[PDB]
């Protein structure tokens, strides 16, 4: 029953554009793709996120969390959408990986690729 | 570098079009998670497998059947490892 | 040093020496899994949770504030129904409770004393001894391990430490637990009057007013003649309530214990002339959550609990039940 990631089906850039716009509902922010002068390069499933953090904004602490999106293709038609931790960093100073808030921001984000 | 704008040309829109590359194929280590173990109600049933140092923090989900959300990751604590299942509402 | 009750003195020494030098961190396994529930999940949710993933508790995560929002255990349901029970001129009111969210359940059991106002958990990297003494301060059976991650400052709910787990680790780990050989008939420890039992016949609300009042885990059953027949567990409950089906509280406990699924710890008994030594020993090889002391013809006679023997331990020589 459990596998990593979430479940997607159809075309490739159909759920690129949904996970963008996902990002998008959710108040994140994510690199874009760069083509190589012409002209797209696989890497534009990969998608480098940042969060701010609510409970620190709450406070009013500048406090970011880096989560990195990936798609692979699984069958012709199904694939992973995979989601990891870069960790979390404040604009301040001065060693623990929490899983949190990173798990709740995930819940967040399957909440918008979901309400779509 | 970071930004907030949806890239326009996926909006052309957008069969026709570029052709564009596909996304790698899954990679076998992303088969496998550690939470399908339970090698270890004899008798501690929290006991997992030692994990995979690649996938320290990568989310995982599953179907529950009762309307709330399952997440989960595996992270270290000082020389430990504690795989920390969510279940969450939507709304 | 060199004889029964003076070998076990000093081996008594030992062991809380060892209890302290240890950190709760040590006690955990390499690799293990936790499970956390939204304060917000709906009761009837959390309760098929429990069930379907074989656990009878779990911290509670507050998540808009990324803060530990208490520990779910049997305790709360057995803790709000003897209230509305004692309370309430309508016995089909406590069908109300699957209308709560676990964050309601809580408010009502703050509104009705039955949780301490601020809300108890340790370092995983201070003293075993820091667990024991709050799990004994307060008679808590099992305890958060609380961190703080100071990047966010979010709180990392690292394990729930049970008395069991600490107990089998400790029968492990020390040699010394060999070295108990004084008769439980010799020493202070258990409760050995005023014993709560029931009988087949008693009504299972009743028995559920006995566990809170006596803030007790279990609720042995013994025939007219007071034979050890069986036993009622706070986790007992969990079963009754796990369909919605309220009115299952108004079974008598046999029928109740009927209901009951092959899975049981079983029940565990003594005789007054056993000593700690072996006690450890059950407890390194099988999870015994109490045991309860008879004689030749398995007649009642006291329990000896896992407070008990912890207290025993690690101390230099009506209302409301705690976390189960
Ligand atoms: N919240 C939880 N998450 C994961 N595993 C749990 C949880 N609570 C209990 N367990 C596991 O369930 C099993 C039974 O433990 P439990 O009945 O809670 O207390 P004890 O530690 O006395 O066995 C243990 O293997 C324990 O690790
Ligand atoms: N049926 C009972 N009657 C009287 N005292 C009891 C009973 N069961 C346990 N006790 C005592 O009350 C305290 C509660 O211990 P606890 O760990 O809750 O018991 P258990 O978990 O075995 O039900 C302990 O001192 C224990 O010896």
């Amino acid at each position: 029953k459990w596998h990593f990631g979430v479940r997607c089906r159809g075309d490739a850039p159909e759920i690129l554009l949904a996970v963008y716009r996902a990002l998008q509902r959710a108040g994140a922010q994510f690199t874009v793709p760069k083509p190589v002068n012409g002209k797209y390069r696989s890497d534009m499933y990969t998608i480098k996120s940042r969060w701010e953090i609510p409970h620190c904004k709450r406070e009013g602490k500048n406090t970011y969390a880096y989560i990195e999106l990936q798609l692979y293709e699984v069958m012709p038609g199904c694939f992973m959408l995979d989601v990891k931790s870069n960790g979390y960093k404040d604009i301040y100073s001065h060693d623990l990986k929490s899983s949190f808030p990173f798990l709740d921001l995930c819940a967040m984000l399957v909440c918008k690729l979901f309400s779509a | 570098q970071y930004s907030t704008e949806i890239p326009a040309f996926l909006t052309s829109n957008t069969l026709q079009e570029l052709k564009l590359p596909k996304p790698p194929s899954l990679p076998p280590h992303l088969e496998k998670c550690i939470l399908n173990s339970n090698t270890a109600y004899k008798e501690d049933q929290s006991v997992l497998p030692n994990p995979n140092h690649v996938l320290l923090n990568h989310l995982a989900a599953a179907n529950t059947q009762l309307g709330v959300l399952a997440l989960s990751a595996t992270t270290r604590y000082h020389r430990k490892y504690v795989t920390t299942a969510m279940f969450k509402n939507f709304d | 040093a060199m004889d029964v009750q003076e070998t076990q003195k000093g081996a008594l020494k030992e062991i809380q020496a060892f209890i302290r030098s240890r950190t709760s961190y040590d006690v955990l396994p390499t690799s293990f899994r936790l499970i956390v529930f939204d304060v917000t999940l709906f009761v009837k949710t959390s309760l098929s949770l429990l069930t379907l993933n074989n656990i009878v508790s779990a911290p509670l995560w507050d998540s808009e504030a990324n803060k530990f929002a208490g520990l779910l255990t049997m305790a709360d349901f057995v803790n709000v129904i003897k209230y509305y029970y004692q309370s309430s001129s309508f016995p089909e009111a406590i069908a109300e409770i699957d209308k709560f969210r676990l964050l309601g359940l809580r408010e009502v059991e703050r509104k009705i004393g039955a949780i301490p106002p601020e809300t108890i958990y340790v370092h995983p990297m201070h003293s075993l001894m820091d667990a024991c003494l709050a799990m004994s301060k307060s008679r808590a059976r099992r305890i958060p391990l609380i961190d703080v991650d100071g990047e966010t400052g979010s709180e990392m709910i690292v394990s729930v430490l049970t008395q069991y787990r600490i107990l089998k680790f400790i029968s492990m780990n020390c040699k010394e637990t060999a070295m108990l050989r004084v008769p439980l008939n010799q020493m202070t420890i258990g409760t050995w009057s005023n014993l709560a039992t029931a009988s087949m016949e008693t009504k299972v609300y009743d028995v559920i007013k006995m566990l809170a009042e006596k803030n007790i885990s279990a609720v042995p059953i013994v025939n007219s003649e007071g034979t050890l027949l069986n036993v009622y567990e706070s986790v007992d409950v969990m079963h009754l309530i796990q369909d919605g089906d309220y009115s299952n509280l108004d079974l008598s406990v046999g029928e109740a214990l009927l209901k009951r699924p092959a899975n049981f710890d079983g029940v565990h008994t003594c005789r007054a002339t056993d000593r700690l030594d072996g006690i450890f020993d059950a407890i390194k090889h099988s999870r015994v959550h109490r045991l309860f002391v008879v004689d030749e013809n398995l007649k009642l006679e006291g329990i000896l609990s896992l407070a008990d023997i912890l207290n025993y331990i690690i101390y230099d020589k009506d209302n409301f039940e705690s976390a189960v």
